[PDB]
C-alpha cells in the first residue's frame, strides 16, 4: 500500500441509495452536500455540467 | 467556447509539447 497527497485513481466500492424526491433530505451527489427538497426540473444542463 | 472533452489524472510536469502532422498556437 501507499497513499502520499493522494491523487487517487483507484478506490473501492461507493455508496447509493434510492432517489426520495419532494422530501427534505439530507443529500449527497459526487461528493457536493446539502439539505434540501429535491424535485424534478424543466432546467437542460448541458452534458459535461 | 471551447468545452471539456478528456480529462487525465497522470502527475506529470509538462514543459514541452509537439504536434504529429494549417495550424496554430498561443500560450495561456
Ligand atoms: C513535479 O515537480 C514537483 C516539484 O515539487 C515534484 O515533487 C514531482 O516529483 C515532479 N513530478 C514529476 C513527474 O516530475
Amino acid at each position: 500500500f501507499e497513499l502520499l497527497h493522494a491523487p487517487a485513481t483507484v478506490c473501492g466500492p461507493k455508496k447509493s441509495t434510492n432517489l426520495v424526491k419532494n422530501k427534505c433530505v439530507n443529500f449527497n451527489f459526487n461528493g457536493l452536500t446539502g439539505t434540501g427538497v429535491l424535485t424534478e426540473s424543466n432546467k437542460k444542463f448541458l452534458p459535461f455540467q | 467556447a471551447l468545452e471539456p472533452l478528456v480529462d487525465l489524472p497522470i502527475g506529470i510536469n509538462i514543459t514541452r509539447f509537439q504536434t504529429l502532422l494549417a495550424y496554430y498556437v498561443g500560450y495561456l
